[PDB]
Order: structure tokens, then C-alpha cells, then sequence
């Protein structure tokens, strides 16, 4: 999601809840298990396909 | 009527100066060369008048592609519009687009000016924790090492960009990548061991990525994959010494510094 | 406690990068180390625990001070953000001691890029440093130790006006030292070339100090800590017979 | 009140621009002494520092 890598990068306390709890916080912000799943294995190719 | 060219830095919305933010937000018409999907949907959340400079590439000479790029922001500046250019990193640093379209503003008459942003360059030095100031730093571009003279300092962190198109030509693409890159070592090994610790680094795009901070020996150069962003960076490999002369004479040693 | 070292760049207020604003905002406690009061009355209203480090000025032990203080913070458990001028990294050895130091005692340390002076100067005199390239050194460390600089590209000479400072032996006023600076930039630059002494704006209504003289008239000049010497080309370029012609390039082009 | 001026023209684009347009005009609707507004004027950073 857009909106939740927007926020993720102008705001430090999310960066920094992300940083230590990055599953629950993408959770919280609305995130499919699959596009989680994208981010923890650092699959860009996958996470466009859910662009 | 006038022109302002802010930079967006490396990371996605965070890279940003307070004050370019605010001159994209409250610009009629915004032109844009960014990266990816996540930054032009940023953008155009921040100020819905967007041109994506990128219909003008090949979908032809860059040079061409350029024209078009400064002469549809220039149209803009000419219908009396405020017009505010969103590049990538700092708009000043392998800009051209920027400097021209500045320029031929200047020259007809227009109010323009360049806000600095964050580069490539000043990511890597928070990224790695290196300070230039340490042993003092040079940067050239790759191929104009390779193709002028240009002798390094050994005890500065030498930074060489656009590693990936390094000594290339019309006349020396009968070569590979590897083979120029192999011809670069060589070169290099003048003041650097084969075995001396290179770094390959990239500046990440996305909060979620991490930089490319890739050590190895100056000798698998060759081997390695390189990215247009890529950039070659070779520490020191000879420790500073006093300048003797100079200190004696302002009468000094060593301690006294 | 954790540590993040932030930059506020040159200009006051505007030049600071929205992430690194966010992290002073969300500060349990801040470092500071700004130019003017501006820049300090601007922080405060960002968050009002803010420690002023500029109560600390041997620069060794002031800096030791700094980093000292700096790590109470983080040691007690403190989120603690360090806010300094232009980029955190860059000739401000402040931030990288107090990362050093926090690493080692097993805290998170890190630290965001801001825009430096050098940044400042590619866009007021509207040089491209990426096809240009470009030099820098710290003035004193160009003196006292043996460094080359390549007299065909851009050569950036930083704190210009401590030019030469060091443990007093024997008595030396500064344009003193700047002679001798002339005299060894002299081995590469003739007395007339043209030089720069560049102090980016720190303030919205002020203008920057873009001053050209000859090399030869710098220890006349007045010069300010903020100051930064700019010292464009001297040599031709040359080819590179010998790599281009393993490239495939010869004389006959 | 000068610095207040100063920190909202420094990350302020539309005032940077309104100022550039009447500078005098735009220091004076933000209160500012005559004097300020000459010491901006006349680039008296030294006034300007006293001043505030
Ligand atoms: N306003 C300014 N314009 C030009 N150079 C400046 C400057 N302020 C500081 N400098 C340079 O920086 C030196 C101080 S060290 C601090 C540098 C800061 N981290 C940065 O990113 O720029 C000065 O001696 C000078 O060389
Ligand atoms: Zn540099």
C-alpha cells in the first residue's frame, strides 16, 4: 500500500514501531498477509502486483 | 511565472525538505522524473497537476527527449504559471534537465531558482558512517576517470559514479561490461591493491529496503552486477602523514596539532 | 534508550527533511548544536526538553563533554535525539563519536542525512558536481598533512577561517597561516587564479556571500567559521592514451 | 515576533512568494518595525540579531 509506505517514511515513530514489530504494525495499517509476506522477503516484483 | 526545482531526495516522503514540500503543494503545475509508482502517487496525493516528464523518453536521442522535457516546463513558466519541477535526490546533481530549464528561464527573463536536497552522496555517508572530512574525499564520474587523467589521493574515500556505463563508448562496446570493469581494476591498481575492500553502494528508494552495501575485493569488480544508480566506493588505502615542512614552519610537531 | 543523529541544513526551518523534523518531534529529549538563536527558538517550539550543547565551548574535551552528556541521556533509557546544522555526517565528528560510543555500550545509533553546505553550493552557483566531479578536504588537514589535490576538477576547502590552528608555539596571526596556505596551494594554482569564498543563507531574507578574488589576496579576506573555499580548475584535461587505448582508443581517435 | 516571521518564511513557500511580491507590505502585515523591516532591507543581520 502506497498511503502505508508514505507514512511509513515521513513518520519516525511508525519507522521506529516498524523497525521492532513490523508484521503487527502492517497489520494494523491494513496489510494482506501476502504483501507482508512480499515485505519479508523483500519481494519488490510481488509487492507492485499488489500496487 | 517562475520556476523552482526542488529534489525529493532517495527514500519516499520522508527524503524531502520542509520548504520543497510546501513549494510542490502550493505550485499551480508540477513536473515530475521520479523513480517509481510510490513516488509519483505521493506526488500527485501532495498536488493533483502533475506532467510526468517520463512520456517523453522512448516508448530517441536523450538530447531530443531533454528538449521536449524543458521546453513543456518552460511552456508552463510562459503562460505565467508558478511552476515547480519534483526531481529525484538533488535536483542540481546529474541534472541536466534542471540546469537547462533554469537557465533558459533565466534567459527569458523568468524567476528561477534550485532548492538543494538530499543526493545520493549524502546517504552514503549516514549509511556507511563515514565522514568526508575525515581523510577528505574526491568524486568523478567513472568514464571520465577512465577516459581523462585524473591521478586519486589514496588517502581520501575515492567515490566513482555511474560505475555501470564506465568507459563506455560506440567504440568500446565491442567490449563487455566486465572487460572495461577489468580494465578499470587495472587502472585502479595503480595506487590500489587487487585485494584492497571496495564498496558497492546504492541508496534505497523505499522505507521498507534496505541500501546496497556490498563489500568486496577491488579485484571481482568485474564479476559483479551493477545497477544505473551504482556507485564504487574505495577507501583509503594509505594512512595520512604529517606535512614536516609546514609544521616547522609554523614551528609546530606532530603533538602540538 | 536509542540515538538518532538529524541535520537541519542551512536554512533555517525549511531546509530540514520531513522525517528528520518528525524524529526531534518525538523526542524524549534533544541535543542541539544550531548557528543562531533563530535556529534555536525554532527547535524549542519543535520540542521544549532540548539541551543546548553550545554551553560546552580544548575542543577534544569540549566534544568529549558533548558525547558524554549525550549518552546519559540514551543510558537512561532516553530516547534521545541529537539535532545538528547542515548533514549530521558531514565535518562534524560530534555525531559519529556519540554513535560510536552508544554501539558500543549495545544501544541503537544511527543517523539521517541532511543537506550539507556542499549542497547548498552546487545550486547558488549552479555547478553539476556529478559531471563536474569535485574535491573536499578540511583546511588544516590539507596543511598539516600530505594530501594531492587533482587541480582539474572542483577543489572544496571547509573551516577556512581556522586555517593552520594548532597548540601555540610561536606567535602566527591567521593571514599568516593563509600565506602559507597560498604558498603550498601555490605548487598547483597560480597566485592569480580565481577563488570563491562561499557562506551558504542561513536566514530567509538573507542572500548568500559568493566573493571571487585572486588566491593571492586570501589573507586579506575576511572570513567567517560558516566560510567555505571554493577553488575551481587550474588544469586541462588530458587523455587518457593509455586506458583508452586498452579500451579501444587510439591517438587517431 | 521577528523570529516567529523568520521560521514560518523559511518553510513557507506561499509566504516566501507573497514576500518576494511586497516584502515591506508582507513584513508590515506580519508586525514588524519599520526598522526590522530596513534592517531586512538593508541586510543588517547584525540590527537584525540585536533587534531580536
Ligand atoms: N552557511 C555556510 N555556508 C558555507 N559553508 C558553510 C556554512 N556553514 C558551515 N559551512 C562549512 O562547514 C564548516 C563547519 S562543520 C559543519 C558542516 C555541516 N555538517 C554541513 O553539513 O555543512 C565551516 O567551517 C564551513 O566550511
Ligand atoms: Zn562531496
Amino acid at each position: 500500500l502506497s498511503d502505508f509506505f508514505t507514512q511509513l517514511g515521513q513518520d519516525a515513530q511508525l519507522m521506529e514501531d516498524y523497525k521492532q514489530n513490523p508484521e503487527a504494525v502492517m497489520r494494523a495499517h491494513g496489510l494482506t498477509d501476502e504483501q507482508i509476506n512480499a515485505v519479508m522477503t523483500g519481494d519488490m516484483e510481488k509487492l507492485k502486483t499488489l500496487s | 511565472g517562475s520556476l523552482v526545482c526542488v529534489g525529493t531526495g532517495l527514500q519516499l516522503a520522508g527524503q524531502i525538505s520542509v520548504l520543497s514540500r510546501s513549494y510542490i503543494e502550493h505550485a499551480d503545475i508540477v513536473f515530475s522524473l521520479l523513480p517509481d509508482g510510490f513516488s509519483q502517487r505521493w506526488l500527485t496525493k501532495l498536488n493533483p497537476n502533475v506532467i510526468n516528464l517520463q512520456q517523453f523518453y522512448a516508448q530517441k536521442n536523450r538530447r531530443d527527449t531533454y528538449e521536449q522535457m524543458v521546453n513543456a516546463i518552460l511552456d508552463a513558466v510562459r503562460a505565467g504559471k508558478k511552476t515547480v519541477c519534483a526531481l529525484y535526490g538533488h535536483p542540481g546533481v546529474f541534472a541536466c534537465v534542471s540546469h537547462m530549464a533554469i537557465t533558459r528561464a533565466k534567459a527569458e527573463g523568468f524567476s528561477a531558482k534550485m532548492e538543494p536536497g538530499i543526493s545520493a552522496e549524502a546517504c552514503l555517508w549516514a549509511d556507511l558512517g563515514i565522514d568526508p572530512g575525515n581523510s577528505g574525499h574526491q568524486s568523478f564520474e567513472a568514464s571520465q576517470f577512465m577516459f581523462f587523467n585524473h591521478v586519486p589521493d589514496p588517502t581520501t574515500h575515492l567515490l566513482l559514479w555511474q560505475i555501470a556505463i564506465a568507459g563506455e563508448h560506440t567504440l568500446t562496446q565491442f567490449h563487455t561490461s566486465s572487460d572495461r570493469l577489468q580494465i578499470l581494476v587495472e587502472q585502479l591498481n595503480q595506487w590500489y591493491p587487487l585485494d584492497h575492500e571496495v564498496v558497492i553502494y546504492e541508496a534505497a528508494n523505499l522505507p521498507i529496503q534496505a541500501p546496497r552495501i556490498e563489500r568486496l575485493p577491488l579485484a571481482n569488480l568485474p564479476q559483479a552486477h551493477l545497477m544505473p544508480i551504482s556507485t564504487l566506493l574505495i577507501p583509503p588505502a594509505k594512512k595520512l602523514e604529517y606535512n614536516y615542512a609546514i609544521l616547522a614552519k609554523l614551528g609546530i610537531g606532530p603533538e602540538d596539532l
